[PDB]
């Protein structure tokens, strides 16, 4: 079940980065 | 000896219109110049480097390439190779702008070749393989 | 006709994986192989690809040798023209830092390459010729592998594959 929790959190981080650089890269081009 | 037409090499081949032409007869006076004045091969690559860098770093207000080809020169490497592929075109407008020989070269060259295709159609042998060994060793060298 | 369609093709999604798309990179690459093959059967024999590897790349003749293993899936004993432009374009200027990023984006298989078994899971073997082929410290290829081998099966599937290349591009670009 730990082993469990440490892949889970790592996925959701890896969403988390992904959401944030989308979310950047929108910025740049509304901005730009 | 280029034996390429004139017409080729100077078709004003530069990217950015600068004729080649007009840069070679610059260069040519430089050098004439300096070697009146004994200028160092270092020296005289250093300027002649400037100059290049002058020909596209005319005002580079007069289209945004001028700038992506100055800034190009200004790194060291690619300006080595940029300055290296021009430089023998330009030697080469100036040979061909001022046969017996090709005729040789060319019969060399086909006769290199037909022993090259021989030996790979046709086996274990020590000299076999000593010659594909000349063979690509002549290759890599010409390359 | 533009080197063929397929080619064409090719070129037109290399531009698009590439920065720089370049001049003649294709052109180049086929005169390299006509160089090589004066016979022009159209498929380069081991001593035409090694001794080119060695030319231009200096690469070791064992490595050259894992390396035409690779590239020739067919076993045929000779490297297609094909397979010769792909080794060149997967080489891309290897010593270049910016091919290694180019390198891990890889191609449209993404995971194939590496792959040479072809079972979906990429063997620890795989791994290290890729190695040879790319340097990368032995420590750091173990992290790596154990990072990825949250199954503890020792065996990369391709999904994971693409997840992992995905996060360490995220990674190069931040």
């Amino acid at each position: 079940l730990e082993r469990n929790l440490a892949i889970m959190e790592e996925k959701q981080i890896i969403l988390k980065r992904q959401q944030e650089e989308v979310n950047r890269l929108m910025n740049t081009q509304k901005s730009g | 000896t280029a034996n390429v037409s004139v017409s080729d090499v100077c078709e004003d081949f530069d990217e950015e219109g600068k004729s080649v032409r007009n840069r070679i007869r610059k260069y040519s006076q430089t050098i004439s110049i300096r070697d009146s004045l004994n200028l160092e091969p270092e020296e005289i690559q250093q300027q002649a480097r400037r100059e290049l860098e002058l020909c596209h770093g005319r005002s580079l207000e007069h289209g945004e390439d001028h700038e992506e080809s100055e800034t190009s020169l200004a790194s060291s490497t690619s300006e080595s190779l940029i300055f290296s592929l021009w430089k023998p075109h330009r030697t080469y407008w100036t040979e061909q702008q001022n046969l017996p020989l090709m005729e040789l070269m060319e019969t060399e060259v086909l006769d290199i070749l037909k022993k090259a295709l021989i030996t790979y159609r046709s086996r274990n042998h020590f000299m076999t393989k000593e010659l594909q060994g000349y063979i690509e060793g002549i290759r890599k060298r010409r390359n | 006709m533009k080197l063929t369609p397929g080619c064409f093709l090719w070129y037109l999604y290399m531009d698009k994986i590439y920065c720089l798309l370049s001049l003649r990179n294709v052109k180049a690459l086929m005169v390299y192989f006509h160089l090589l093959d004066v016979h022009h059967r159209n498929t380069l024999n081991d001593v035409l690809f090694f001794h080119f590897l060695q030319h231009v790349t200096n690469l070791n003749k064992s490595q050259i040798g894992m390396i035409f293993d690779l590239l020739d899936w067919t076993a045929v004993g000779e490297i297609g023209f094909d397979q010769f432009y792909v080794l060149i374009c997967i080489l891309l200027a290897h010593q270049d830092h910016l091919e290694d990023h180019f390198m891990y984006r890889h191609s449209r298989p993404v995971f194939e390459l590496l792959d040479l078994d072809g079972e979906m899971n990429i063997g620890a073997a795989n791994f290290q010729n890729y190695r040879f082929l790319f340097n990368i410290k032995k420590q750091e290829l173990r992290d790596l592998f154990h990072d990825f081998d949250i199954t503890g099966d020792r065996l990369l599937n391709y999904k994971e594959f693409k997840l992992y290349t995905i996060f360490c591009t995220d990674k190069s670009i931040d």
